[PDB]
RNA sequence: AUAUUGGCGAGAGACCGAUAGCGAACAAGUACAGUGAUGGAAAGAUGAAAAGAACUUUGAAAAGAGAGUGAAAAAGUACGUGAAAUUGUUGAAAGGGAAGGGCAUUUGAUCAGA
RNA sequence: GUCGAAUUUGGGUAUAGGGGCGAAAGACUAAUCGAACCAUCUAGUAGCUGGUUCCUGCCGAAGUUUCCCUCAGGAUAGCAG
RNA sequence: CGUGGAGGUCAGUGACGAAGCCUAGACCGUAAGGUCGGGUCGAACGGCCUCUAGUGCAGAUCUUGGUGGUAGUAGCAAAUAUUCAAAUGAGAACUUUGAAGACUGAAGUGGGGAAAGGUUCCACGUCAACAGCAGUUGGACGUGGGUUAGUCGAUCCUAAGAGAUGGGGAAGCUCCGUUUCAAAGGCCUGAUUUUAUGCAGGCCACCAUCGAAAGGGAAUCCGGUUAAGAUUCCGGAACCUGGAUAUGGAUUCUUCACGGUAACGUAACUGAAUGUGGAGACGUCGGCGCGAGCCCUGGGAGGAGUUAUCUUUUCUUCUUAAC
RNA sequence: GCUUGUGACGGCCCGUGAAAAUCCACAGGAAGGAAUAGUUUUCAUGCCAGGUCGUACUGAUAACCGCAGCAGGUCUCCAAG
RNA sequence: CUAUCUAGCGAAACCACAGCCAAGGGAACGGGCUUGGCAGAAUCAGCGGGGAAAGAAGACCCUGUUGAGCUUGACUCUAGU
RNA sequence: AAACUUUCAACAACGGAUCUCUUGGUUCUCGCAUCGAUGAAGAACGCAGCGAAAUGCGAUACGUAAUGUGAAUUGCAGAAUUCCGUGAAUCAUCGAAUCUUUGAACGCACAUUGCGCCCCUUGGUAUUCCAGGGGGCAUGCCUGUUUGAGCGUCAUUU
């Protein structure tokens, strides 16, 4: 809203920092059942709902 | 099988009085020693409209007999009462319009 | 931030999110032996705090940055 | 109206984040969380809501203190040191 | 390879405080270097050395306070034994071993005897 | 002595074998939906070992053709096997407003037994 | 149609389900209203509809009697194994 | 007859290939089915005597998943409209630039904001997916950068209202009630200065708190600056609050000022408790007056356009913040 | 002339159209005040500090809601000839 | 502007199997059955006769010892008073 | 006759059935009793050289201390191989600590990272203002301590 509470901005910052693809050195680990970031979020697809 | 309107009025959700613009409860002075035994003189400072009330209210200022200060009271203005008029309230006040006896 | 250091005599620091302007000024003064003209602070979109610390005219922020290891 | 045109008027949050549970169930006007019951001292839960109880019960978090109580009991709540 | 707690325990609190200050300065310079140098892992060793020094300092302070509170009742709560809450509320061994005079007399006069059958 | 679909630690089964078994064998009460109470999935398997295809060639590239690794590429991470529906190519056959079927034999193809 | 006052409207606030709210249409109460939504009781009951998974062999019906708040059902006798 | 599992047995079968699957190939049984050959495949499985059951599907507008014909079909037709060349690129109707033609026509398709969103902002790289054509482009993908305040808001106040406490109700979760049937209090200071404190001189409360980013409210403007920040940064120039303060000024020998008839003036020009008053602080409409900004317009000082002909001409700059 | 601010008025009401924080003033005279000297931070100048959170961008025929890059819905400021 | 044709993109409804008639009989109105008429690949744009076309376990009527909204000196109760 | 349609086979597709696997589930039995104001369960936000999650942890942040074992960790980078050693490890064990903001949640509030009060200390002349650091200020109830109120009331002086 451009006038946001600090709590909202903090959740926004956490979402920004976790809005990234899977690190590429993962998928090289020994067992590594993880293929991709299954929790990726985009503003155009799924809303944070605060 | 539905609660009727006069039943719903008792809950006082949307049926309360709109008291925002009201001047305050219109009451006589507290019945004290001065009114019980003699009289007390106040002054009509304002005759003002009260929202939701047909009758105008009179703001009458008295002196506090026990502390140095003024006590404003909200009377219901009687016809002929004017600003600057001295109102006398008590057992010994005269039989004049606006007096409290 | 480096352009600010070179031109505006302003050192740019990441600071503790609990620290206020008094604490930032005191910490810069103690750690770097410089008097601080003015501290401006913002919370970045990544949840860390950035401080623009403009030193007094007696100190060169470029020299201070070179002394503390980043140029 | 009442469908697509009326859905456009939805821009006022009935609920915000709850300080206790963080679920965005804190009713702004009632000042009460619809999920955990904050600010009531007890945490909201119902026996008809078995799935909700299982979602919020002990063990769903990290048990910062409770997870070591079993080991401390197994060691008898000793107080000294291993003493090489 | 970092600091060792058994080496730190031989030092005074002034030496430990000064070592902590030097370690904080070193960590600050290392995180300044990290901005340019990629993948610098010495900061982990410096962080663990800071943690060890703080641990030893806290150990010495708490041992000094324990000595200050030795023997007297009402030790500080964080220096008291942390059993469970119910265990700390339970009767001490002296209590619940207390018996009335009548019960003591009768349990002395008639204790459970040892007896075997022989047929 | 009795109870115990919770907690902790164990031992087992004529139980289920990934649409089963708890909803969840997997970053599952996760992703996601709802204002909210709540609702709530799908998703296991290369190979012994990545040995995960050096190198050449065509293409802008993705890829292809080789080469090669491997017991196997009819195992190429779109990975054990790999059904059916449905589809392509090749081969065979038939076909005047359905097709399919029963009895019988002609013809073509194919084949067992002696 | 109406368009300067029973006007339009934002935000805040209050009223919550047999309750609210209604210049009254049983209207509105989050695409839900002649009783919202959510979970549980609950796998609610159903004389009613649909379905009910291998082969062969042998035998092989009834829609009729009486009774029932019975007439789309059952009990009973009969037919059958 | 067949299936999952169990006890016994065939010292059964099997990496020299178990199970599974495919096979208009063969054999047996009336049949449920059984057996064999070939291909594929890779790790277990079967006959018989018994035991056991979550044991046999064509249907249930059955459940889950997958797949068709329809079918390259319906269609991708509102919002006036696009065109030429060059560049880039493998590829250009759609990207970029230039030129042209148009539209929104200031109640905008302009410039900002509130709610909401949360990085969509900006740069670089970049096109597997998305942008129902395309794509070299993007609100996409990948990596980074970016949001600077004493003066703008929140914060503070109270509004409708929400809501502890004291009390009362309720088995109870909790309900009422908001100053109420309460012993609800600290800030001024003589004295205490055995310590500016408790005692003890002496003054005041019909009351928590929450509730507005549009109500009330202490105070900031101009110019410049970024790829992306600006009343926040930089430069200059101010203001408010809180505090501390030393000069000057003022006042006093008539101690707490003088002048004016007066309305009142000033650079000041002591002022506790207590009380009083004002501001905060307020509807709507109508006409009239005035101010600002805009509009229109004259002269002149510059720049640009038209000039076959006419036009001392058409357009444009000539500005001045808070304090 | 348009927009806007404002002033003095007028019309209207059985409608007469918030509250509080806060600031100032006045009444009063408690108290403290001068002469080899006192008073005055409502006069001028001078010194110091002013924390915390938000600040990007869109605000819609693509950045919000409507399952979406949906002809829908969504409050407001400025406004040339 | 579509429809049409082309490049690109590309669904859905529906579908026992499918699709030429006449009469007959038949669950008394057949695309199939019987008897006749007939009958030649693969198709395009239209069209609204038919598919008792599709959309929905008919909302009308009846049955159920299935409900619900509402009313009343139905039966039995009940808050309040 | 082609095309087209249909049937079958081979190969190739689509799809993920079947088979075989199974660090999972389900049921039965046995043993034990251990959350929290010394701040629980739960939540928010952060922490790694390179991590979005799971798991772990809390500014001492995939962790510190202690003990045991005895040479690793591993995807890369880095470090080390003295590793015949108080010594690797994403080891095990775990008795000492840390334990952000919260949460019964406790100064008051909380749609605010809002607003106080007290003590000690530091800086700005500084008891008063501003700021930094450390420690505190909830309610009900119990025992005790101190200070009080009430002609409720006793004695004494009177
Ligand atoms: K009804
Ligand atoms: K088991
Ligand atoms: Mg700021
Ligand atoms: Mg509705
Ligand atoms: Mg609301
Ligand atoms: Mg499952
Ligand atoms: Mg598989
Ligand atoms: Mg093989
Ligand atoms: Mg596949
Ligand atoms: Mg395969
Ligand atoms: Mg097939
Ligand atoms: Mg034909
Ligand atoms: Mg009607
Ligand atoms: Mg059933
Ligand atoms: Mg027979
Ligand atoms: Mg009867
Ligand atoms: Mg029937
Ligand atoms: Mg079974
Ligand atoms: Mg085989
Ligand atoms: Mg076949
Ligand atoms: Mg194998
Ligand atoms: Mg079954
Ligand atoms: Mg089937
Ligand atoms: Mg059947
Ligand atoms: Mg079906
Ligand atoms: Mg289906
Ligand atoms: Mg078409
Ligand atoms: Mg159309
Ligand atoms: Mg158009
Ligand atoms: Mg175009
Ligand atoms: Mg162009
Ligand atoms: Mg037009
Ligand atoms: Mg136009
Ligand atoms: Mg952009
Ligand atoms: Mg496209
Ligand atoms: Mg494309
Ligand atoms: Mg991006
Ligand atoms: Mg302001
Ligand atoms: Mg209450
Ligand atoms: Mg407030
Ligand atoms: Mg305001
Ligand atoms: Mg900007
Ligand atoms: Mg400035
Ligand atoms: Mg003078
Ligand atoms: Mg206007
Ligand atoms: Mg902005
Ligand atoms: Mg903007
Ligand atoms: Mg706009
Ligand atoms: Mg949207
Ligand atoms: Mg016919
Ligand atoms: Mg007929
Ligand atoms: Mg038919
Ligand atoms: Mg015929
Ligand atoms: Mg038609
Ligand atoms: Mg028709
Ligand atoms: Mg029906
Ligand atoms: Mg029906
Ligand atoms: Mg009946
Ligand atoms: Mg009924
Ligand atoms: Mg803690
Ligand atoms: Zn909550």
């Amino acid at each position: 809203a451009a006038q946001k509470s600090f709590r909202i901005k903090q959740k926004m910052a956490k979402a920004k920092k976790q809005n990234r693809p899977l690190p590429q050195w993962i998928r090289l680990r020994t067992n590594n059942t993880i293929r991709y970031n299954a929790k990726r979020r985009n503003w155009r697809r799924t809303k944070m709902n605060i | 099988g539905r609660v009727i309107r006069n039943q719903r009025k008792g809950a006082g959700s949307i049926f309360t009085s709109h008291t925002r613009l009201r001047q305050g409860a219109a009451k006589l002075r507290t019945l004290d020693y001065a009114e019980r035994h003699g009289y007390i003189r106040g002054i009509v400072k304002q005759i003002v409209h009260d929202s939701g009330r047909g009758a105008p209210l009179a703001k009458v200022v008295f002196r506090d007999p026990y502390k140095y200060r003024l006590r404003e009271e909200i009377f219901i203005a009687n016809e002929g009462v004017h600003t600057g008029q001295f109102i006398y309230a008590g057992k010994k006040a005269s039989l004049n319009v606006g007096n409290v006896l | 931030a480096m352009k600010k250091v070179e031109d505006g005599n302003i050192l740019v620091f990441q600071v503790s999110m609990k620290a206020n302007k008094y604490q930032i000024k005191k910490a810069v003064k103690e750690l770097y032996e410089v008097d601080v003209l003015k501290v401006n602070t913002l919370v970045r979109p990544n949840g860390t705090k950035k401080a623009y610390v403009r030193l007094t005219a007696d100190y060169d922020a470029l020299d201070i940055a070179n002394r503390i290891g980043y140029i | 109206g009442k469908g697509t045109p009326s859905f456009g008027k939805r821009h006022n949050k009935s609920h915000t984040l709850c300080n206790r549970c963080g679920r965005r169930s804190f009713h702004v006007q009632k000042k009460t969380c619809s999920s955990c019951g904050y600010p009531a001292a007890k945490t909201r839960s119902y026996n008809w809501g078995a799935k909700a109880k299982r979602r919020h019960t002990t063990g769903t978090g990290r048990m910062r203190y409770l997870k070591h109580v079993s080991r401390r009991f197994k060691n008898g709540f000793q107080t000294g040191s291993a003493s090489k | 390879a970092g600091v060792k707690a058994y080496e730190l325990r031989t030092k005074s609190k002034e030496q430990l405080a000064s070592q902590l200050v030097d370690l904080k300065k070193e960590l600050a310079e290392l995180k300044v270097q990290k901005l340019s140098r990629p993948s610098l892992p010495k900061i982990k060793t410096v962080r663990k050395s800071i943690a060890c020094v703080l641990t030893v300092i806290n150990e010495q302070q708490r041992e000094a306070v324990r000595q200050l509170y030795k023997g007297k009742k009402y030790q500080p709560k964080d220096l008291r034994a942390k059993k469970t809450r119910a265990l700390r509320r339970a009767l001490t061994k002296f209590e619940a071993s207390q018996v009335t005079e009548k019960q003591r007399k009768k349990q002395i006069a008639f204790p459970q005897r040892k007896y075997a059958i022989k047929a």
